[PDB]
């Protein structure tokens, strides 16, 4: 006789797993994370995330963190904003961490729900609608700091070269850096000079993030950089993604999580489309451009498959792209990306995919 | 073949096949909980020509899997023959009744 | 210049409204009722109903009743099964009535969530999985108690000729009648003789309901009747929906809320499909057949438009059918139904549509 | 014409048009609650300030989804940004649909 059992772990190794955050916008109270094996397209499991969930995997690979909002009766009753900690292998709920009722409700940009490099703090965006950054101490399971210094700023860019530091983009067109102490409270902060003109050349918030610097692309196809090799962030730019031929056809960037960086090579990947004009900044990719960030020149261009978001795995030299429903898997071990497969129907309405971390 | 609605063991599945949802025909996907109760189907085995009892336990406590939806009705009967009936949530008595997917557990001849 | 306001009422009058219960099975925790104007297909509003909602409109037309399940954290935490009372014109929540945590979770057959003819009690199906019928006192906003006599039975068929009586179909192939007192407790009950063979000719639970009798169709296209004009229910049947030609092509009924009765004419409407066999009882309609229940003859057959569920309005002589997503509107004032329009995309996954009540005293 | 994503005043709508949801361009569908805050767009009438208040406290309308982005900017220009839920400060933040309210020139 067969017997149905539960308690099982995900059937594929962590290193095969990717996380497609399905907003399910048509039924946004039933958002969820779909877990897939990128090597073969197999669906491995899922984590429910209620209304407009956000997700990330712990840097050590052991846990999944979600952020969501509940109400006692969904559309009425008391609000509870939370972070949840889930076991990554059993895909089971472990702990709820209470947040103040102002966690960002919005589309799944990476920078709205992040963590420190050391993994000890979750760093999340609030909007009430006044903005601030919230800090969750994972070990304590507590909301421990509210960075009001970040009012008027948006999104969290961790610094991979420091244990508990991150940056945010401010309304002055500069960056605010926050260094947290080992208690998760702000230990110090600094503000950069103006990097970009908010009015004249607004940047997309998505970083192309290196170990000690970050690049940003603008609505008009320029590139700005923030170097955080030192305590003070040094900013520069613009250089243009575009040559004269590109400009003639009005190529500009577009998408959501629209850039990535391959750290070993310095290649930056950007979704681009022709016939750019006001209002096209979220258009699907006609192409992916591959830029050498050292020479500040394009090295390759490939079809974009209508992608809107991407993510990079450094150690396996992979790029995923995502068109809202389907995930494309590319090998980026050489300058021209090679399409390996497409996972069809990975989500109904996803703008974010992420790899399971393997780098510890 | 087990991921197809026409697989012989699935003859009274109304739901999403757990084998398409990160589980198998006899194991719940990670983090979903078996139902202790089920509807039962009698399905014809196309190999040996014999009929087998299949227990359709649901997996529960996660939102709808959404993959491999089936609605097969061989020997299914209405709610006045309750344990032959598949238009109810067999997660109804679980600690969390949210329906995730349906398994097809072979009981015997 | 302009100012956004809320607090508004549904834009079309009650007599134009229908309620499409969208299970949203793919995302069943976000089921809802879609309110449409059947005269023009306009979307009028909606009522959210959480996990696997059920819905009915109060007999007096003033309120919408929903039944649903919540949990504190949706997929974990404490369960709350409830009836909610909503204002029909403002589509706003008014009151929650607590139920024991065993309300039926299942597809939206009419008979799982009903009311007494007098409108004073909501009558619902429980399954734990042991079955019982739950009674809710509308005036008090209270659950009364389980009708335990209904163990091993299923679904609720109100008796339109009595203020607070209903029947249920039992596993012995008969009907159990429950008569409630003014407090919603069982005042008396009775059990009919066997109406149908459960093994040999199972019936669909959906009644074709008249004022003092109900008809049921079987998996094999027979018709059974329960007459409740007297205090004891009298049962009979079968007679066949099928002629020799029908039988030769294996026509049988199929669907969910698959029958209806036009009471003034005695016409019964049934979804039918050919090549019937074991396992086809929920197949979409190839046709709608229209039967005269007095002469026991088919008087019309028309394309089914893959419909699965229907409802009849006695006051306007209409039939709606529903294929899961789209609602067809038919004039049934003559033996052959006439198709008036189709409302496309009324739901993602609905097996139940209902009219806003007009009159009906 | 108002039920079209191309209608001139919908130029920065990300959401479901309330006029397709049992409301109108300036009224919430029955039982849904206006947001007191919003993003604002600047739209050309073939120029007007348009306030995109959401209607809140009911689940997603699902009809007439639009994602238009004229002059829309990221969250560091927060009140020009439409990738956030402008129901976020309502008694119930569940997003139902979006309105397009003419403020002035
Ligand atoms: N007017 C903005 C709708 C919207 C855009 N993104 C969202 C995320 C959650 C909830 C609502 C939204
Ligand atoms: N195995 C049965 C799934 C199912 C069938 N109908 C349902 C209604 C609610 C919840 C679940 C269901």
């Amino acid at each position: 006789r067969e017997v149905l059992t539960g308690g099982h772990s995900v059937s594929a190794p962590q290193e095969n797993r990717i996380y497609v955050m399905d907003s399910v916008f048509m039924h946004l109270t039933e958002s969820r994370v779909h877990v897939y094996d990128y090597t073969n397209g197999k669906f491995l499991g899922m984590v429910p995330t209620a209304f407009n969930g956000h997700v990330q995997v712990s840097n050590d690979g052991k846990k999944i963190y979600t952020m969501t909002t509940y109400h006692e009766r969904i559309t009425r009753g008391k609000r509870s904003d939370v972070v949840e900690v889930w076991d990554a292998d059993k895909l089971t709920f472990e702990k709820e961490i209470s947040l103040p009722p102002k966690r960002v409700q919005g589309l799944n940009y990476d920078g709205l729900f992040r963590q420190t490099t050391d993994g000890k703090f979750i760093v999340l965006q609030n909007a009430s609608p006044a903005t601030s950054i919230g800090i969750v101490d994972v070990a304590k399971g507590d909301y421990v700091e509210d960075v009001t210094a970040a009012a008027g700023c948006w999104s969290v860019i961790p610094q991979p070269n420091r244990p508990r530091s991150f940056m945010t983009i401010c309304g002055d067109g500069g960056l605010l850096t926050i260094n947290l102490g080992e208690d998760g409270k702000v230990a110090s902060q600094s503000r950069s000079k103006q990097m970009f003109s908010v009015k004249d050349d607004p940047i997309f918030i998505a970083p192309a993030l290196d170990k000690d610097k970050a690049h940003f692309v603008s609505y008009y196809g320029n590139v700005y950089s923030a170097d955080f090799s030192g305590d003070e962030v040094k900013v520069d730019g613009p250089w243009s993604l575009l040559n004269d031929e590109d400009k003639a056809k009005n190529w500009v960037p577009g998408g959501y999580n629209l850039v990535g960086l391959h750290r070993a090579s310095g290649r930056m990947y950007v979704f681009m489309h022709p016939d750019g004009k006001e209002g096209t900044h979220k258009f699907p990719a006609a192409e992916i451009w591959v830029m050498d960030t050292k020479t500040k020149q394009r090295v390759a261009r490939i079809p974009g498959r209508d992608a809107l978001s991407m993510t990079i795995d450094q150690q396996r030299n992979l790029m995923l792209t995502l068109d809202g429903g389907n995930v494309n898997v590319y090998d980026i071990s050489q300058p021209e990306p090679k399409l390996l497969r497409t996972i069809e129907g990975a989500a109904e309405a996803s703008l974010q995919v992420q790899f399971h971390p393997v780098g510890g | 073949e087990v991921n197809s609605c026409d697989y012989w063991r699935h003859c009274a599945v109304d739901g999403f096949l757990c084998s398409c949802c990160g589980g198998t025909t006899t194991t719940c996907p990670p983090g979903s909980t078996p139902s202790p109760i089920s509807w039962i189907g009698t399905c014809h085995n196309p190999h040996d020509g014999k009929d087998y009892l299949i227990s359709y336990h649901d997996c529960c406590g996660k939102t709808a899997c959404g993959r491999c939806q089936c609605n097969t009705q061989t020997r299914e009967r209405p709610g006045y023959e309750f344990f032959l009936h598949n238009d109810v949530n067999w997660c109804m008595a679980n600690e969390n009744s949210t329906f995730h997917c349906t398994t097809s557990v072979l009981v015997g001849l």
